């Protein structure tokens, strides 16, 4: 009874129902044209998941940058070909980037000026760490779900 | 010690007093007193002792003179197997405030004459000793229950016994102390005897041999003391035990050999209580059951 | 100290026995029930009375509260 | 100083003596059990109503949801609300029990343990009071302003009262706020003055059903009433479960199923059973500051009781005469709660005011009166 | 002769007691719980989405 | 009894407590801090009810209710103030109170003083939790950083985290808990006080010249009962001075911006109270080592009874220790300056120094000045 009383109470504590609900977010693999960028939002941050062509394997993976200032090599945690996901959130100050434009092709936090890459890194500008990288599983090949 | 009888065994021979009831006396008659002598005192069930300048053969003789009237049956022959005695872990409180200090006699079924660990038992007694207010050793004595007595005015006295009877015994202590400290004392001793069956150390039992010895040789300083214990000997144990043989048995004994003993007889057992006096503040078999264990 | 300053208490004897010498819920029936039942007799007449005079004036109280809701056709019977 | 360690501790010696070394009667019975209850239940009480207070926002557009919520999201928040809500009814069984034992036993006559009993209720009271209005249902509202009305019966000194206490012209938002803080600090209040009750009582121990000296023969707290209490509880919380988790509602009104809203009024308009009985009392008196009167003292008289013992003897244990008189005023206390939960109309009224008449006749001039008339048959 | 072994194993030294508690209690959890669970489904055959589940779950359109 | 304040089971605590107590006749006041803690925390629960009267715990009405409470509410304004700088005015106490047990070995009365310790954790965590509730951008931030930390604890750490804020980031769930919380801790807080003034009252109140005061002790009343309300009123003068003159000269402004978990502040800084640990947790890189860092930067007062040397009591009597003591002192100065100040040179280094000074003299320089002060007594 203790024990389960406990547990019972202890569990209270924990996340509940709806704000479990809004915790994960899915994406469908097979809707998304090639180049062309679409964000969510997701635990109340956007989500970036761009579909590149055959310019950002090719372009942006060959890359050559001596120091890098953040650890991010593309065989540690990085699935999907020709898919690229990560947190919609500048690692700065937590502004948002953006995907229009860019000096790098990639994105832009208009906010302090952080290009960021089309890869998901920071290149010329303050911004410490690179956007946030999140978590994810493959089991269904039309749909990835984060969360 | 009686009430301590009278509640240890309650409803068994053991639980009378040797002085008999106040009406038995008073009615007693010529008749059974003889029959007691009559059915009683006879050969088989006796031993001529004696120790001192004399030699075995002469005094054998003198006996084979006087210690005529030969035995016809089997029966005169056969040696009385007594019913055995029930313990019962219990109490008896005799309450009277007016008694200007209380006596408290704690006690566990004991193994009986035979049983060699009845030496151990005694090692054991010989670690919790004895005290009473003129010891002058004080805050400085050995035994942790002495000393206890003395930092915090425990008690007047206390002993350790281990009564041996033919087939049971009585295992405990007893200690006489003022009406307020009562619970602190009894508190202590239970838990001396605790630390008996749990962290009794090689230091605590050297020590309680080599009193132990000299308590033995010192039961047989004189005459009149080593007749009785041949008496007894005999009698009890059925052959007469040397100083060199219990000796040995004692030089036998470890700490770890203790500890198994007394949780043996000790732990985990319903004791028997006797209380008397102004024990307002004994109370509570359960508690002092309780006592029986963890320490 | 609240164990000892309590009373003056001479010649009382009691004995008892560890928990684990005797019996758990003796005597069942032969004590314990016959007692039960003498308890439950004694105060019956004290307790029961009242509650069940109130039993009473809750059962008329509501009763009689229903029986002024049904309409008396003696207010109608002259309403041609 | 000392040979144990929990007389020697300034804290176990706390733990000890109040607990375990504790002197106490060798033959209390029963209705001795309800104070550790009474405590066990505060002990729960607190700790659910934190625990919900954890998912409650106390706002007149949020409340009712938040509530709501908790239930519906919350891990377990059902069973954490029921409990809390049924911890409130199996707190005052309790202490009804609790007290009625004081008054045939003449607990009472231990005046401070009885005077701090007394205040202990009446925050009881009070607390619950306010607890009910936070999940802000139709019956939340109402009984809010029907109660909080009453105030304005005082003269002068009290139309004011109320636009202080409702911090505006009505229940609404400014109150809920003030309650809600106000029920999550009562609790400690009491649990604060529990302490104090129990020292008043450890200043003479227990009395015991007899009501003579028990000196004579006295047992530790340990284990023999730590073992009757746990008993005592299992006995208990077993149909508090049981009623809590196969009937949930069974004592709950729905009307509080029901959003709050101050344009429309309940059909009736009736407390949970344990106020029951003053509702009647209140509304037997036709005139509101009359009625509101008769509340307060309907409570308050308590303090009177200890004045109000003439029996050479304590306990009513050998007083068959006053027995029947303390039935008769039980079964008056279970009427009066039943015309609590009926209408205004004949009969209940008259019923009414009968029973609340008896009800203070008894306490001031019966009980007191078959005492001294029982002295006399003992010939004293 | 159980309650004698036990007594010895188990209940004896306030340590294996307590050890045996924890343990013990683990065993009956683990097998208290299906036997409850167990016993409540039966008393409502077919009512559960456990039962009725079959019927959507992979078959359909 | 034949007065009636000691023969009462209630006067007799109002009595030997307040009135009758044994007091040393020469305490200072460095024992003022005592009552004053006190009567700091009768106040706080104060002005805490009467404004929890009108706040709203809901990540849409937080601030704006903290702001209608100010602008609306009859003295809102004035009876808030006094609550958030009376949280100030309280770890000031707090922290002359710690020190002059320190400066005095007070801490010998090791009871007394670790229910102090403990005393001075729940305050700690009181506020801090309390700093939520405005929900500004400080509230929001200073959550977040901290909350954060708990993930670096492997294993528990993500677990204990999203548990504690009842979600996957600080939101209502947390803002609602918190304000629980603040509602109860203050009250956890009056009763270990009870407690530790238990245990004072077990020996009896420590002197500046760390020797036996039985020789001569005076009445608390109206010795220091006066000393105490006197001492009162020469510090609620500056407390009610900045409150009623500068309200905001301590807070930081990030505040007065409802919070945006979108946006994050150009610095993210703790009040006064917390810099000199702040600084303590970022001058070790690497969030575990920080945290334990910080853990211990506070949790260290536990040891500091067993690490004292000197045959002698109060450092009246040992000069050495005294300077040392001092440097300590300014040691937590310059902490807390570090902690206003950005990561960057020189600051980092100046700040990993500090800090590493901090840990060495309570634990090294402290006892062994004390040892070698010892000798010198030719002890
Ligand atoms: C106020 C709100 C009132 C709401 C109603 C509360 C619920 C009512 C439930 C009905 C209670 C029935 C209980 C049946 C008990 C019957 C019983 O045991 O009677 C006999 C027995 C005789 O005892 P002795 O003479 O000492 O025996 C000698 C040794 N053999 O009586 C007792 O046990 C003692 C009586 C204590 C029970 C009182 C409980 C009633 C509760 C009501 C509260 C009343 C107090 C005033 C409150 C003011 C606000
Ligand atoms: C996965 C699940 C497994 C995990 C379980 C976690 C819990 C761990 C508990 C450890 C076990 C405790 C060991 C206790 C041993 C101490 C002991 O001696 O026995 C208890 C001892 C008895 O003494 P003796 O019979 O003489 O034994 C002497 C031994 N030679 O004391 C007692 O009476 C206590 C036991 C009775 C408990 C009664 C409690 C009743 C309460 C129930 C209410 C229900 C629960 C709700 C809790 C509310 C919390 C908010
Ligand atoms: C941690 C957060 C730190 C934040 C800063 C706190 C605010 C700082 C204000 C500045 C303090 C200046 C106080 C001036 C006192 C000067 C003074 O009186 O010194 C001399 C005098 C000499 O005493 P005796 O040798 O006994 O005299 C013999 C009899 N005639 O010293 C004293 O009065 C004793 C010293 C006690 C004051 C301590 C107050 C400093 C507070 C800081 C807290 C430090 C402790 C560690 C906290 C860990 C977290
Ligand atoms: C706030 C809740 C209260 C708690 C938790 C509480 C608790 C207790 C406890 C633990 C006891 C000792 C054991 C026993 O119940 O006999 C006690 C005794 C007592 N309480 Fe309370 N009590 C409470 C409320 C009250 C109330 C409202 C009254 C009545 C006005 C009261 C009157 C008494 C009396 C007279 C005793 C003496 C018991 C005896 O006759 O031995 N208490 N209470
Ligand atoms: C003195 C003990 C307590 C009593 C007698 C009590 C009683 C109640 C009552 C009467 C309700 C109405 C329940 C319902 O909706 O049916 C309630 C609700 C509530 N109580 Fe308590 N309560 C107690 C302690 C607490 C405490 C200590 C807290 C937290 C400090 C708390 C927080 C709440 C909350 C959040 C609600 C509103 C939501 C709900 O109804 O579940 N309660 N309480
Ligand atoms: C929760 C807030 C606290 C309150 C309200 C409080 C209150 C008091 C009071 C009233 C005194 C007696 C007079 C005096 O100040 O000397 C006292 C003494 C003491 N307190 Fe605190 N205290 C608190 C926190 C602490 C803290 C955090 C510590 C340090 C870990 C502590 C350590 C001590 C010590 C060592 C004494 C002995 C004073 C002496 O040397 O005579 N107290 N406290
Ligand atoms: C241990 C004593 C207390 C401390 C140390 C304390 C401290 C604080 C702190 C740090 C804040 C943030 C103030 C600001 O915005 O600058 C605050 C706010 C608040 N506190 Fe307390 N508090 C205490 C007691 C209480 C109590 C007992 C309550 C009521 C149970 C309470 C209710 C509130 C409320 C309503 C707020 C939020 C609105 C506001 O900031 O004015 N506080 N408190
Ligand atoms: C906010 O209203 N709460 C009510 C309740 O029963 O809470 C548990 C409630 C609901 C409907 C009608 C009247 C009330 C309060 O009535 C009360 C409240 C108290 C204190 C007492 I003394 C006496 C009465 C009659
Ligand atoms: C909710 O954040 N509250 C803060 C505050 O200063 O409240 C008074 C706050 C604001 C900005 C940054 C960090 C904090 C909390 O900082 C703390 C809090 C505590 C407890 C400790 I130990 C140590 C530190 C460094
Ligand atoms: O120690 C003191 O002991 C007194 C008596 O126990 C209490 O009233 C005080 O609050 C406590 O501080
Ligand atoms: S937040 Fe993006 S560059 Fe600063
Ligand atoms: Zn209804
Ligand atoms: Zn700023």
């Amino acid at each position: 009874a203790a024990k389960n009383v406990v547990t019972q109470f202890i569990s209270s504590l924990s996340a509940s129902a709806d704000v479990l609900a809004l915790s994960k977010i899915e994406i469908k693999l097979s809707d998304i044209p090639e180049g062309k960028n679409v964000a969510f939002k997701w635990r109340g941050k956007p989500l970036f998941v761009r579909h590149r062509t055959q310019a950002e394997i090719n372009q942006e993976a060959e890359v050559d940058v001596s120091k890098l200032r953040d650890p991010q090599h593309d065989l540690d945690r990085v699935k999907k070909p020709e898919w690229v996901i990560l947190v919609g959130v500048c690692t700065h100050l937590g502004c948002v980037p953006i995907a229009n434009s860019g000096d790098f092709g990639g994105y832009y936090c208009p906010c302090h000026g952080s290009h960021y890459d089309a890869s998901g890194r920071i290149r010329k500008g303050p911004a410490p760490y690179n956007l946030e990288v999140p978590t994810y599983q493959f089991v269904g090949d039309d749909l990835v779900v984060v969360g | 010690f009686d009430y301590l009888h009278a509640t240890a065994f309650q409803g068994t021979a053991l639980a009378r007093t040797v002085e008999g009831t106040t009406e038995n006396i008073k009615h007693l008659t010529r008749a059974d007193l003889a029959s007691y002598i009559d059915t009683h005192f006879k050969a088989p069930r006796m031993v001529l002792a004696a120790a001192g300048g004399i030699s075995h053969k002469e005094l054998v003789d003198a006996a084979r003179q006087h210690f005529s009237g030969v035995s016809f049956t089997y029966k005169e022959d056969a040696v009385p197997i007594l019913p055995r005695c029930r313990f019962t872990g219990s109490e008896i409180r005799a309450r009277d405030d007016a008694l200007p200090v209380a006596h408290v006699a704690l006690a566990v079924e004991g193994p009986g004459w035979a049983d060699p660990d009845n030496v151990v038992l005694h090692v054991a007694n010989a670690i919790i000793g004895r005290y009473d207010r003129t010891f002058g050793g004080g805050k400085h004595l050995s035994s942790r229950l002495a000393a206890l007595a003395v930092e915090h005015k425990l008690c007047h006295s206390f002993q350790t016994f281990n009564t041996s009877y033919s087939d049971t015994g009585l295992f405990g202590f007893h200690f006489v102390a003022d009406p307020l400290s009562i619970d602190d004392m009894m508190f202590c001793a239970q838990g001396e005897w605790m630390r008996l069956c749990t962290s009794t150390t090689e230091s605590e039992v050297k020590r309680a041999k080599n009193h132990l010895r000299s308590a033995m040789v010192a039961q047989l300083d004189g005459t009149t003391p080593v007749c009785e214990t041949i008496g007894s000997h005999l009698l009890n144990y059925g052959r007469r035990i040397s100083l060199e043989e219990w000796d040995s048995r004692i030089s036998a004994v470890d700490a770890r050999m203790v500890r198994d003993v007394c949780s043996k007889y000790i732990y985990d057992k319903c004791p028997a209580l006797a209380a008397v006096g102004p024990i307002e503040q004994l109370l509570d078999y359960n508690r002092i059951r309780s006592g029986m264990y963890w320490i | 100290i609240h164990f000892g300053n309590l009373a003056r208490v001479r010649h009382i004897i009691t004995y008892s026995l560890s928990p684990f010498e005797q019996r758990a819920i003796p005597n069942i029936f032969s004590d314990a029930l016959p007692n039960v039942w003498r308890r439950f007799s004694s105060q019956v007449f004290k307790v029961a009375p009242p509650f069940l005079g109130a039993y009473l004036l809750y059962s008329w109280g509501t009763q009689e509260f229903e029986r002024l809701k049904r309409k008396n056709p003696a207010d109608y019977e002259n309403d041609q | 100083m000392a040979p144990n360690i929990r007389k020697s501790h300034p804290l176990l010696k706390m733990i000890n003596n109040s607990l375990i070394d504790l002197p106490a009667p060798s033959n209390i019975s029963a209705w001795w059990n309800f104070g550790s209850l009474l405590a066990v239940c505060l002990m729960t009480q607190i700790l659910t109503g934190l625990l919900l207070a954890m998912h409650y926002t106390a706002d007149t557009s949020l409340a009712f949801s938040s509530v709501a919520h908790t239930c519906r999201n919350v891990q377990y928040g059902w069973l954490i609300r029921n409990l809390h809500a049924n911890g409130a009814s199996f707190f005052f069984i309790c202490i009804f029990l609790h007290i009625g034992r004081g008054l045939y036993y003449g607990s009472y006559l231990y005046k401070e343990t009885w005077n701090t009993g007394v205040i202990l209720l009446l925050t009881l009271m009070a607390t619950a009071f306010v607890g009910y209005v936070l999940p802000w249902g139709q019956m939340s509202f109402w009984g809010a302003t029907v109660i909080t009305n009453l105030f304005s019966a005082i003269p002068y000194i009290g139309h004011t009262l109320v636009e202080w206490a409702w911090g505006g012209f009505s229940v609404d938002n400014p109150t809920l706020t003030r309650f809600f803080a106000l029920h999550f600090l009562l609790p400690f209040a009491i649990a604060g003055i529990t302490i104090i009750h129990l020292t008043f009582l450890h200043e003479s121990g227990s009395n015991n059903p007899l009501g003579i000296s028990s000196d004579s023969d006295k047992i530790p707290f340990h284990p023999y009433y730590s073992f009757k209490d746990i008993l005592g509880l299992t006995l208990m919380l077993t149909p508090f479960l049981t009623l809590a988790l196969f009937s949930p509602n069974l004592l709950g009104d729905p009307e509080n199923f029901t959003p709050a809203n101050p344009l429309v009024t309940p059909p009736h308009i009736k407390p949970e059973w344990y106020f029951l009985f003053a509702y009647a009392i209140l509304r037997s008196i036709p005139n509101k500051l009359g009625g509101v009167l008769a509340l307060a003292a309907s409570v308050l008289i308590l303090f009177l009781i200890p004045f109000l013992h003439k029996s050479k003897q304590r306990t009513m244990t050998f007083r068959p005469l006053s027995q029947t008189l303390f039935w008769l005023l039980v079964a008056n206390l279970l009427i009066l709660t039943w015309i609590g939960s009926q209408p205004v109309e004949h009969p209940f009224i008259i019923i009414g005011q009968m029973a609340s008449l008896s009800y203070f006749t008894i306490l001031l001039i019966l009980f007191p009166t078959i005492g001294t008339l029982e002295n006399k048959m003992l010939n004293y | 002769a159980l309650l004698r072994q036990a007594y010895s194993a188990l209940f004896r030294r306030t340590s294996t007691f307590a050890l045996t508690v924890v343990l013990g209690a683990v065993l009956f959890e683990r097998a208290f719980d299906q036997g409850a669970d167990a016993i409540f489904e039966h008393l409502n055959e077919g009512k559960l989405w456990k039962h009725i589940k079959h019927k959507y779950e992979a078959s359909e359109e």
